[PDB]
């Protein structure tokens, strides 16, 4: 009973871990992001530069 | 987190298309200002 207990808890736990990364899989990844962050800054800044 | 580098990054974009859209408007311009020179150098004793 005790060990079933902590199971259904553990189980509510995974779901709800499931549930925000269902939501989080709408998005893009991080680190393209953090790639083509750099590249739009560098060629910003060449784009003010030029300016 | 991820949603403030796609709010970013379409904040960059725009910038982007600003900076393009000063920089055609600027060679537009600098090619008039070019064509003033040429009038000016056709006016042009010396």
């Amino acid at each position: 009973k005790k060990q079933i207990l902590q199971a259904k808890r553990i189980r509510k736990n995974r779901q709800e871990y499931d549930a925000l990364a269902k939501v989080i899989q709408h998005h893009p990844d991080r680190h393209e992001t953090l790639k083509e962050l750099e590249a739009l800054g560098k060629e910003l800044e060449h784009l003010s530069h030029i300016k | 987190q991820r949603k403030r580098l796609a709010e970013k990054y379409r904040e960059c974009l725009s910038n982007k298309e600003k900076i393009l859209k000063e920089i055609e408007v600027k060679k537009e311009y600098l090619s008039s200002l070019q064509p003033r020179l040429n009038s000016i150098m056709q006016a042009s004793v010396q």
